């Protein structure tokens, strides 16, 4: 005699932040089930970040570049908060070419149909000379959770994050106009960086809990 | 979720009016001494006290 | 930065020799990571060879006690600046103040 | 006058909010003091002395 | 676990022991489930929990 | 690798009574063992199917607070006597129950007459005492098929009824040690029961009540 829970409310108000509703649920059900949902959710899903930064005249970290008002460090942060998002493939090289004075934002990438920038408006750098110029490979593969770079010379390597959601917020309500009383309504709003879709990360994370629960099923 | 603020020390409400009898009864004592009743260590003992 | 401060923070930026405090206001010509071009303004300028002021910041070095100090910029192109305005950010230092 | 700049936001005057736990998402019994603290890092590590 | 100076036990428990020991073993006059006969600790656990 | 995730393959039960149990799964991811340890403490405590004694008529007694002939105790004592008793019962809603003894001696679960298809997992559970020989007691349980547990305030005797059948439980999370990775988890489940199911088929049947919540996503 229980009620299953169906998703009825995917609210989409920005590309960041999103709701999730779950209208039909049990007293008690809804608390722990949000709890596990967040604790899913923050724990582990897969991403794709930087995680290796390879620029033409620059040896190490520890330098500058003619031309460039930020150090290679600066770069290296600015580059670990990139929000890229690949289709169908594990690893990927970006390219970036940009020439004359003007700020260098995610949008002066030539890449292809396969993978999607989802915010163009990240600066990565300033140029500041007209006879300066930068050409960096960005190597993009996919991960999950948070691995750091101490797990050729002119190779850079970043901390890679692989985390696309950032704060997970549920609440429990009481249910609507149906006659059942005792029923109960989980409202998730959840805020990523808008690399992953919010209905596959509820599928993805209810798929890591039942296969998590299976060996209880077991035993 | 014990946790400390600046609403959990309290502030007696009798302290302004004690502390105005303390200065009252220096004053009556400093008044004694200035006409040349006490002397200046007993008047030093009773303002202690 | 110190959300909580006290005000003495910038007297502390300004008197040590940490931040690059420039010395004859003007337009800021040319900003670069290791570099500050300053072209000075006619007012300031001396009446024989007239000429502009170069800051070369302090970029990673050892200290005497094994840390690093650099020196970033935080003025921008075109900027106007005045005589006694720091022009670069040394180590523990934002925008003029001391951020420990 | 920090009470007054506390009703200049949408924060309360008291400084402290409830928080759930994160292990088992049961709120705590008190308000806990939520806030903003400066912090510092000396020049102790541990790397230097094990 | 006794101090071989006086005989005094040296295991005795810090503020953070004593502090939980304090707040669990507590009463106050009206409070939720007041009044009711209870068949063992295991119900007041699960009771509480 | 970015879909994998590690299973428990080592798992060891401490028996050590008849309805208390240790289990112990290791290794699991780190975070795991809370996440997995409260949500099965949240269903076993609070939604659980079960049997338990809803309400009683003595005739002698007719107000909550009073004192009766014959016996030793008072009738709190005499309600929380019938809070511990599990019965088991088949896939009927309710039956009435009826308990009737003449004579000294304690009076055990094994006087209740058979009427009908209820079963008694402890017979040598006693109820009351009786003193007199000329006493006697005549009381009317009512048994019911619920789920957690529901008090006397939020609704005749009012008696408290447990349809969870575990009574005691508490989870651990340890450390487990790899080879190649160390942040890990261990968890170490403690539950007991009341002798009405197992243990392991009761951590079985929150499994599965957890399971069959998750299968319009999965």
């Amino acid at each position: 005699e229980f009620l299953k829970p169906r998703l009825v409310d995917i609210e989409q108000v920005s590309s960041t932040h999103a709701k999730v509703t779950l209208e039909p649920l049990e007293r008690g059900f809804g608390h722990t089930l949000g709890n596990a949902l967040r604790r899913i959710l923050l724990s582990s899903m897969p991403g794709c970040a930087v995680t290796e930064v390879e620029i033409d005249g620059v040896l190490h970290e520890y330098s500058t570049k003619e031309g460039v008002q930020e150090d290679i460090l600066e770069i290296l942060l600015n580059l670990k908060g990139l929000a890229v998002r690949v289709q169908g493939k594990d690893e990927v090289i970006l390219t970036l070419n940009k020439s004359g004075i003007g700020p260098v934002t995610a949008a002066d990438i030539t890449h292809d149909g396969d993978v999607e920038i989802v915010k163009p408006q990240h600066v990565i750098c300033h140029l500041t000379d007209e006879n300066a110029s930068i050409s960096m490979r960005i190597k993009v593969q996919r991960g999950r959770g948070y691995v750091p770079a101490s797990t050729p010379i002119g190779r850079l390597l970043v901390d890679a994050c692989y985390s696309p959601v950032e704060r997970i917020a549920y609440n429990v309500e009481a249910a609507r106009v149906e006659q059942r009383t005792d029923l109960d309504k989980l409202v998730i709003e959840m805020e990523t960086n808008g690399t992953i879709d919010p209905e596959e990360a509820i599928r993805r994370a209810a798929t890591i809990l039942a296969e998590q629960l299976e060996a209880f099923v077991d035993l | 979720g014990a946790s400390v603020g600046i609403d959990d020390m309290v502030i007696p409400e009798k302290k302004h009016e004690i502390i105005s009898e303390a200065e009252a009864e220096v004053a009556e004592i400093q008044e004694q001494f200035q006409s040349g009743l006490v002397t200046a260590g007993e008047r030093y003992n009773k303002v202690i006290d | 930065k110190p959300l909580v401060g006290t005000g003495m923070e910038r007297a502390v930026a300004v008197d040590s020799g940490v931040t690059a405090v420039a010395k004859r206001g003007g337009v800021v010509q040319y900003v670069d990571a290791s570099r500050i071009v300053i072209k000075v303004n006619e007012d300031e300028m001396y009446p024989g060879e007239a000429g502009i002021d170069i800051y070369n910041l302090t970029k990673y070095t050892r200290s005497n006690q094994n840390t690093c100090i650099n020196q970033m910029p935080c003025v921008s192109l075109g900027e106007p600046v005045e005589r006694g305005d720091v022009l670069a950010d040394g180590p523990s230092t934002d925008l003029g103040e001391l951020a420990l | 006058e920090i009470k007054e700049l506390l009703k200049l936001g949408d924060l309360p005057t008291s400084g402290q909010i409830r928080l759930y736990d994160g292990r088992t998402g049961e709120q705590f019994e008190r308000p806990v003091t939520v806030g903003y603290m400066y912090m510092l890092k000396l020049n102790h590590l541990v790397d230097d002395k094990m | 676990i006794l101090s071989p100076a006086n005989g005094e036990p040296i295991i005795v428990p810090s503020q953070d022991v004593v502090l939980g020991l304090y707040y669990m073993t507590r009463d106050c006059v009206n409070a939720k489930g007041e009044g009711m006969v209870l068949t063992g600790p295991k119900e007041a656990e699960r009771l509480y929990r």
